[PDB]
């Protein structure tokens, strides 16, 4: 048995976007867990959560 | 000062004190109330506002 693409209409897209203070981090993402881009981005930026 | 005061005519030095009850309350209770929301996430880190 074959596997299958999801094919999503509209594909992987973001925004990130930096505050300018205490390397503060706003990411618009078209995801089903915003917790977990939470936790991969600030631990990428070594930052709190 | 008052012995500057006496010696001099064209400049006079000066002297005061005063007291002051600044009392601190709003008209009504329900213009006193507040209201904050604190978040915890998983990685011990507090958002409050």
């Amino acid at each position: 048995m074959g596997g299958q693409e999801h094919f999503y209409m509209e594909t992987q897209s973001m925004l990130v976007v930096p505050k300018g203070e205490d390397q503060e981090m706003d990411v618009y993402v078209s995801t089903q867990f915003p917790k977990y881009i939470q936790d991969i981005v600030a631990s990428t930026l070594k930052l709190p959560a | 000062v008052e012995k500057f005061n006496a010696e001099n005519y064209w400049k006079k030095k000066g002297l005061a004190m005063v007291p002051l009850k600044f009392p601190v309350g709003l008209g009504s209770r329900a213009a006193g109330q507040a209201a904050a929301l604190v978040h915890i996430y998983l990685d011990g880190s507090v958002l409050v506002t």
